[PDB]
RNA sequence: AAAGAAUUUAAAACAUAUUAGAUUUAUCUGAUGUGUGAGACCGUAAGGUGAUUUCUAGUUAAUCCUUUAAUAAUAAGGCUU
RNA sequence: UGGAAGUAUAAAUCGAAAAGGUGAUAGUAUUCAUCAAAGUCUAAAUAUUACAGGAAAACUGAUAGCAAAGAAGUACUGUGAA
RNA sequence: AGAUUUGAGUAUCGUAAGAGGACUCCCUUAACUUAAGCAUAUCAAUAAGGGAAGGAAGAAAAAAUAACAAUGAUUUCUUAAGUAAUGGCGAAUGAAAAAGAAAAAGACCAAGUUGAUA
């Protein structure tokens, strides 16, 4: 006897098998970044999305941010990015 | 190690640090000849991962070009053609600077194979590259397992036929898959194959 | 064979069978289908009357093997078999032993009702089915079974 | 230009069939051109083992 | 009809002729002889899985792949490093894509092994390994005393209820309800009980015989049996599975779907 | 309310617990563990139980088709006039 | 470009990452699947009307077949390309 | 004075050039022609112009297909297929996964680590 073809239970009966592998960065990431922004700085959008932040304009920031990075999702990160600066500071 | 600090930091272009720095080797390549040597890469770490190894037969070219768009080389900006194929200006080159830039300094230096290149800098006017050169007769190189392949005689003047990194991006050879269905391997070549009409010796 | 085409047999005739006063000249009202729209209209009117406009939506990439599903009516289940193991298995019933015809393996996926089957029970498996042909299937006896 | 023909394989056994058939015809063979008038049967053939001699 | 040719460009220069073709065989057939004289194995085609093709419409057939992926190789105690020099294919950028995928194609490399004579290194008696062989066979005949006393008294129980099985069937094409449900109720038994440690590679069969010269495996290891005529037993469950309404209760269940997310918004 | 065995041994993802190390940052790196995710129903006593499907009665929800891994609100495309 | 709210390349401007790309109808979100770009090399199967050496032919047989079956790209024309 | 960086002249040992380009890899926004006119489109990666190669060259080891009982570098042949799609949606242009074969082969740099460091 065989499954079924149609539906979300679908498909002959067999046990399907891969690990959804993370690319991530090691804890001294964080050293290489505290040392090269010290040494560089900020870029010129960078210092403006801290003005507009500083203000409390979050939603500026991100229309500032996708402005000049073309995506939604790496203008939320550089917003966030920008954000664990202030409160550093 | 070292080199993860300068990879690190050579992302920050924008920086004071970069730019001042950039500033002052681009107004320095303003004067000095076209194309001349160097006796080290201005920025190691990206020299170094393109494959310039600091031994004997590497040699590093400098190249100033001037960036933009040129126009249509017609006498007047008169051309007679349709409508369609009236356009002088807005035309791009389909071959990227850095390309160029490599054709002029192998023709240039006609007994060296370019290896690879990269950028340095830019001004209003100007885009300065750096290209790496083996010499394929030096002992060092020939008797290295490792690098004798750049000693066949088909790599003769690699960047002319589009051997190079920056010539084969802009060949289409940045990806794989149905986004680059017509440069297969070699977009003449797949135009050709696809066109071909078989005339097998039992046909109907 | 050229030696039976026209051309021989009309050597001596002028115009080669064309006319004279209605020459053979290069064209004909166009080269391919020319003149669609304007003066042969009355043919794509006559003989291919729905030739220019659009119709249905546009599948940018059609996967054309999720409509693939070949089909096999009730009447021909047994012919993938054979008649010789339909008599030999002509006298059973609920109970013991009952061919299976694997409409899968013989390359049908789907199964549907026409005709008529012969009356002996029967085991059909398949992928799909259809009202009329699971009716025709149980009404003699038999049973449906599913597959993948 | 096309200088090969096909032809199916069932149309093509058939005419080796026919031909062979016609091979055992007395009359077909000689009216062909063939002098079989002294020859034993007319599909004539001969032992395995004298074969193998020559 | 409305036409539809291609002919408005070039042909004359597109047209590609197969006066060649001819003279490809004798050319791919002659390098095919010229590589089994040089070294047999090589033409051999090395063995390469029993892979399912893709798609619904393809997806009952089974051919061959490309490359034992690296968990198949340990499953059938092949180290990846010897496979390739001895006619095996090894793709690791193969994902196992089921257990029975898994198993099936274990079955396959087990079964090269065992037709599988890999000749000494070297030619010489002297051999290292002929001569470990001398040394070890006295204690392979201890270790394979072992090996026979186990897989003799573990698999008996099941052994003459599963000859029973054979004469009773065999009996019936001259019952089997209670004949198949003994063995059933031991296999269970029988899978309960082995819920313990492999070695983690096999012995690569190396010995001195007369070169019989084979072009391939593929063609000896057959990807699918024959397939006969399944036949099977009716019951009054199976008249009454109802299979329309399975389908359609499948279809209508994942076309609600929308209608579910749509109505907790609400 | 009425019929209903469901097919049969070689396994990895990790949701985790609990430990052995390292780290202060937006913290990570091994291993042990149960479930997950599991499917051989109890019958030589007639066969019951039981997943899953059917019909009837109210309930809440969605409801012309598509954007081809699945949904959503915008957008776009289909069908008729 | 067959690639259709952008398939590929290039230019001007802008410009990432405690990663990310793709799932071809633009957008956001949550799952799922599959890969891990921005350096290099790599035989075999494949093409060929340059040219050289051969073998064949339902090909032409001196207005035919290469323009050329003899000192043929020769005699001859043009300032020259030809 | 001395320690470096950089740039030159000279000497030695070598290297490139030119011929050929049938097949191979590319740069460039031709027109005649078709659309019974013509202006986008077609002719068309086609002619001419230019560069670079070898006995073959190009490509090649997935930021690839698919939604399966899933496959698995590249190349070439069959089929998909005049199909999806593109187009004054006109004239016309037009692929690819699957599947079947020929052949089969995988290795390196960069980054990281070892530093009486070579």
């Amino acid at each position: 006897m065989a499954g079924i073809a149609v539906g979300l239970k679908r498909g002959y009966p067999v046990h399907t098998m891969t690990a959804k592998r993370h690319y991530g960065v090691t804890k001294r990431k964080h050293v290489v970044n505290d040392v090269i922004r010290e040494a560089c700085g900020f870029s010129a959008y960078e210092r403006h999305m801290m003005d507009l932040l500083r203000r409390g304009l979050d939603k500026k920031a991100l229309k500032y941010a996708k402005k000049h990075l073309g995506t939604h999702k790496r203008g939320l990160a550089k917003r966030d990015e920008i954000q664990r600066a202030l409160e550093a500071i | 190690g070292a080199y993860k600090y300068i990879n690190a930091l050579n992302r920050k272009k924008q920086s004071d640090v970069l730019r001042f720095l950039r500033r002052i080797r681009c107004w320095e390549l303003r004067h000095l000849p076209r194309i001349h040597r160097v006796a080290r890469p201005t920025n190691p770490e990206r020299a170094r991962r393109l494959g310039y190894k600091p031994k004997s037969g590497f040699v590093i070219y400098s190249v100033r070009i001037h960036r933009g768009n040129r126009k249509v080389s017609a006498r007047k900006g008169i051309v007679h053609r349709k409508p369609a194929c009236q356009g002088i200006h807005k035309i791009k080159r389909v071959k990227s600077l850095q390309a160029i830039a490599e054709q002029r300094v192998g023709k240039h230096c006609g007994a060296l194979r370019v290896l690879n290149s990269y950028f340095i800098g830019q001004d209003s006017t100007y885009r300065f590259f750096e290209v790496i050169l083996v010499d394929p007769f030096n002992a060092a190189i020939r008797n290295d397992p490792k690098m004798n392949w750049i000693c066949a005689d088909k790599q003769k003047r690699r960047e002319a036929r589009g051997l190079t990194s920056a010539a084969k991006k802009s060949r289409g050879f940045t990806g794989k898959g149905r986004r680059y269905n017509k440069i297969g391997a070699g977009a003449r070549g797949n135009l050709k194959r696809r066109n071909l009409l078989q005339l097998k010796r039992y046909r109907s | 064979a050229t030696r039976f085409r026209q051309t021989r047999r009309r050597r001596g005739h002028v115009s080669m069978g064309y006319g004279r006063i209605g020459k053979h000249r290069k064209q004909r009202g166009g080269r391919g289908n020319a003149g669609g729209q304007h003066h042969r209209k009355t043919w794509f009117t006559t003989f291919h009357p729905d030739y220019f406009g659009k119709h249905g939506m546009r599948v940018f990439h059609l996967k054309a093997n999720k409509y693939y599903c070949p089909s096999i009516n009730v009447d021909s289940l047994w012919s993938l078999v054979g008649k010789d193991v339909q008599a030999q298995y002509k006298n059973a019933k609920v109970g013991e032993e009952v061919p299976v015809i694997d409409c899968v393996k013989h390359g049908y996926f789907k199964v549907l009702g026409k005709g008529f089957l012969p009356k002996q029970p029967v085991i059909v498996r398949a992928r799909y089915f259809s009202e009329k042909a699971q009716q025709k299937i149980k009404a003699v006896g038999g049973a449906c079974e599913l597959t993948a | 230009r096309k200088w090969q023909r096909k032809t199916p394989k069932q149309m093509r056994r058939f005419a080796v069939a026919s031909c062979i058939a016609a091979s055992a015809v007395p009359a077909l063979v000689s009216a062909r051109g063939h002098h079989i008038a002294g020859v034993p049967q007319i599909p004539l053939v001969v032992n395995s083992k004298s074969i193998s001699v020559i | 009809a409305v036409s539809n040719i291609h002919f408005c460009k070039d042909w004359r220069s597109k047209v590609h002729t197969w006066f060649k073709q001819p003279f490809r065989k004798i050319r791919r057939h002659q390098t095919r002889v010229e590589k089994a004289k040089a070294v047999f194995p090589a033409t051999i085609k090395s063995l390469k899985p029993s892979v399912h093709c893709m798609n619904q419409r393809f997806n009952y057939k089974l051919r061959l792949g490309r490359g034992f992926t690296l968990k198949e190789l340990r499953a059938a105690k092949i180290d990846k490093n010897l496979a390739r020099t001895i006619g095996i294919a090894v793709d690791p950028r193969r994902k196992e894509s089921s257990k029975e995928c898994l198993n099936r194609n274990a079955q396959r490399l087990t079964e090269y092994m065992n037709r599988l004579v890999v000749l000494p290194k070297v030619h010489a008696a002297t051999a290292k390994r002929l001569v470990l062989n001398k040394k070890n066979a006295e204690a392979k005949t201890k270790k394979a005393a072992e090996i026979k006393k186990f897989i003799a008294e573990h698999n008996k129980t099941i052994k003459e209820l599963k000859i029973k099985v054979a004469a009773a069937k065999k009996d019936y094409a001259k019952e089997l309800k209670a004949c198949l449900k003994g063995l059933k109720k031991a296999q269970v038994a029988f899978a309960a009980q082995v819920a313990k440690k492999t070695k983690q590679f096999n012995k690569l069969p190396v010995q001195q015989k007369e070169a019989k010269q084979v072009l391939d495996a593929n063609k000896v290891i057959r990807l699918t049996a024959p397939c006969t005529l399944e036949t099977k037993t009716l019951t009054k469950g199976m008249k009454a599975f109802d299979a329309v309404a399975h389908l359609r209760k499948a279809k209508n269940v994942a076309k609600a779907v929308s209608g579910i997310v749509k109505g907790q918004k609400k």
